RNA sequence: UACAAGUAGUCAGAGCCCGUUAAUGGGUGAUGGCGUGCCUUUUGUAGAAUGAACCGGCGAGUUACGAUUUGAUGCAAGGUUAAGCAGUAAAUGUGGAGCCGUAGCGAAAGCGAGUCUGAAUAGGGCGUUUAGUAUUUGGUCGUAGACCCGAAACCAGGUGAU
RNA sequence: GAGGGUAGCGGAGAAAUUCCAAUCGAACCUGGAGAUAGCUGGUUCUCUCCGAAAUAGCUUUAGGGCUAGCCUCAAGUGAUGAUUAUUGGAGGUAGAGCACUGUUUGGACGAGCGAAUUCAGACAAACUCCGAAUGCCAAUUAAUUUAACUUGGGAGUCAGAACAUGGGUGAUAAGGUCCGUGUUCGAAAGGGAAACAGCCCAGACCACCAGCUAAGGUCCCAAAAU
RNA sequence: GACAAUGGUAGGAGAGCGUUCUAAGGGCGUUGAAGCAUGAUCGUAAGGACAUGUGGAGCGCUUAGAAGUGAGAAUGCCGGUG
RNA sequence: UAGGCCCAAGCGACUGUUUAUCAAAAACACAGGUCUCUGCUAAACCGUAAGGUGAUGUAUAGGGGCUGACGCCUGCCCAGU
RNA sequence: UCCUAAGGUAGCGAAAUUCCUUGUCGGGUAAGUUCCGACCCGCACGAAAGGCGUAACGAUUUGGGCACUGUCUCAACGAGAGACUCGGUGAAAUCAUAGUACCUGUGAAGAUGCAGGUUACCCGCGACAGGACGGAAAGACCCCGUGGAGCUUUACUGUAGCCUGAUAUUGAAAUUCGGCUUUCUAACCCGCACCACUUAUCGUGGUGGGAGACAGUGUCAGGCGGGCAGUUUGACUGGGGCGGUCGCCUCCUAAAAGGUAACGGAGGCGCUCAAAGGUUCCCUCAGAAUGGUUGGAAAUCAUUCAUAGAGUGUAAAGGCAUAAGGGAGCUUGACUGCGAGACCUACAAGUCGAGCAGGGUCGAAAGACGGACUUAGUGAUCCGGUGGUUCCGCAUG
């Protein structure tokens, strides 16, 4: 049968038009008051995945 | 029967990150420290943490501030 | 598998959502017009075929 | 071959008996030099660590559907059909629902060689680099027992007080 | 003695975890079933080229796994690689010293007189007024050399050992144990050290009854000076 | 005709030998096929020929295709014999 | 063919029973004692339905726990469960 | 003199119980760690998981005697069955190939096989048992596996069963400061009686009696529930337990760049401050060889020595008198939208930052300001809560 994708990875990320992806950060949910203005303002932005992880979850994605 | 140490932090990679007469960059740093040890010079910011970083671009040089005392600046290469 | 540390996706946050009366179009840029006749009449049953 | 201390062979070498796919021939071996089997597992094994009495036969990365990469081949801003129908269980002809490509960006409305964020093309992110597609040989991965042999156990339905 | 009854999520037990067809802490047969095994064992023809690791981070993790680091095969971009001479810089070890913080020997001077006065002599990983040899980062500087980097396909490795040297630990014990640096073994035959993976010399494409050397040697075993 | 390379485990890459079957082409066999036994033969290796005896009916070669394709170890399974 | 005996201690009263196949005993059982539950379609027990045992019995009876002939005795605490 | 619900009575006591211990003192022996009789310093006896005694019984444990004897001093001889020699018949475990010596040494640290020596003609039979780490059983002890099974409980989550309410089956009458209770027959119940099927009382039916809207039964709800079931119960570690430890910050070990181990040597953190923040102007500390309203030389005031020996919210190490230390005035930049380029780095994270636009505070003005002299005071995601809003919201609003 046909490679099932993984629904919990198709949530999380985007697929770019070079073959990139697209992904969220970290550390955004909840306790603020610990984090500094700059440190919050920075983490808004999006990054990609990176060489080494892509390596791992190729065929994770192989239909996005 | 037992030990009361064994604690310890992680360690800062603290020192200097350019040599002399290299060419750098506006915003490069050169120098990473725990209060003042170099002072900065012409075309030198000192930043919060006490980091020596330049401000234009051109080579570095490390030259002596006084007696017991140095500095860093950079110099535009003509 | 990471071994026992957590993977990355579980790491990561969710994100967006989606429509159901999405609208997709077939796109023609202005540099495939240049097969038809001067002054001919271009409708979509004649794009297609 | 009965004065001799030998993982049994190898190199050197008299004597004695033979004569071949005909060539720098065949068998035997007085005496001298050198030399502590094989496999598995280990930092390290002649090992007193494991395995095999001997001979023969049998005895372990395979196949079907998906993904990716490389080689070959046809066509090319296009490439290619699935079921079905007619045919020798031929593999041809028909069949254009469908799939990929030619255009991205955004959670979305949406806009578009530009778009998102923003009061602000001010700056920055991802695109305008943009050739593709079908079949197939090889390598690797995924779902199926998945390279082969081996448990102590668990559950279901039955058979037993000679 | 004969004929009968009680059956496994159960029976029987004057009670021993005792018996239920010669092994009962839970009987036997068939099926789910090729249960599962991060653990042992095994895994079949021949040549050619290249050739490791026994480390870091995280881990219901420690004899398992993942990314990084070292190997190999392709397609690419061009001195961006390495050694040396020279000119520059950053950094307080060895040694040394007593100017700071301590520790501490013998005298001299009356503020209550051997260490917050003075004259001498010593000590320190967590003392420094001073301070090397090396190593490290640079200069598209010079000469000799042959790499380096990026993208993609496939891996293995995460049990290491001895010797020299700078240290902790132990007892300036261990073929002990834990880190820094180099070499060898591992995966390396040949000669020497009587025998002897790690020591010394030296890296086997094949053949020869040719020559010169290294470590180590030249009375005999035993090649070379009684 | 010149200089330079070629120790090697875990692994990566390349070129080959042999076995059974199939499709085409071209050939042997009762004037003796396969198998078996013996020998002093050829190639860089896996391997390939020739002669003789035994045997008594099938079997090579060339190019390509397809695989139940190669055994010394698993206290391995079966048979035979020390 | 057919009982060695005697002077003193520990344990269990006694006959009896037990690990088929390494333990026969001081272990189990026993007569006796005591506590507690049960007024009859009894309690308890099997099935946990019908139907049965208890019992063709009726508190001088039946089920369960702990002690274990006999003799002399068996003290104090009810905060907790 | 403290505490507790009460602080062990009779009896017994180095005991099937006493660790010190072969306790001490008396018996038995020429000699007694055992045995018997007494002493109470009972680690840790004690009254129905009974205490102390007891005739008769025991293939029970224990000490001492008589008799007897090859148990022994110390062995000898004789009889029979195997062994041994001939005829018949004829297995088994084991086995990499074997022409299989000793000594000292060497080696994965205990050699028939390696080095140097010593000794030894070839081949049988009857005996001994030292070694081939001899042969029968994938070591039962020990440690490992995120392996099993049996048992236990105030480990977690369930369940048979039992108890208690609401409602259906289920209708009357009255008392009563959309109702628990006396009350009546008609549902329902009776291993109660007498009759018929039928010369069997299992069952059905009829007539009496008892009971009665209770009980029994279905659904829903609460409580008890190792009786029974499925599972969990960490790692590091000079073997494993027990003890200690697990994240972050600073210093030494660390061999003058950076990095670097041990259950190696020393401490700290899980905050605080509305001024202890920003800005502008001023200022400068400990200790003070002496004078004094003379108070066990040091509170306060006065003049000179004063290379910072003071301070710097909080550990330590680097810094600071061009102040980062002290005081005095106004203030909220402890701002919004970002951000070239770098450090660190497996990933996720972490750190510094010129500069541009929008607002501002302080200063005459340059100019400074995106918290605090610097480095610890912190934790993915998933799910839920509270606000704001461009957006979506299943045929349409």
């Amino acid at each position: 049968p046909k490679m099932k994708t993984h629904r919990g990875a198709a949530k999380r990320v985007k697929r770019t038009a070079s073959g990139q992806l697209k992904r969220s950060r970290a550390f955004t949910s909840h306790l603020f008051a610990n984090k500094s203005t700059k440190q919050k303002r920075q983490l808004r932005k999006a990054r990609l995945v990176s060489k080494s992880d892509m390596k791992r979850v190729k065929q994770l994605l192989a239909y996005k | 029967s037992s030990t009361k140490n064994g604690r310890d932090s992680e360690s800062k990679r603290l020192g200097a990150k350019r040599a002399d007469g290299q060419f750098v960059t506006g915003g490069s740093i050169l120098y990473r420290q725990r209060g003042t040890k170099i002072y900065p010079g012409e075309n030198v910011g000192r930043g919060g943490d006490d980091t020596l970083f330049a401000k234009i671009d051109g080579v570095v040089k490390f030259e002596r501030k006084g007696r017991d005392k140095k500095q860093v600046s950079v110099y535009a290469v003509a | 598998f990471e071994g026992g540390q957590l993977p990355l996706f579980r790491r990561l946050p969710k994100r967006g959502f989606t429509n159901i009366n999405r609208k997709e179009y077939a796109i023609v840029n202005l540099d495939q017009l240049n097969k038809f006749e001067d002054g001919t009449e271009v409708t979509p049953a004649l794009l297609v075929e």
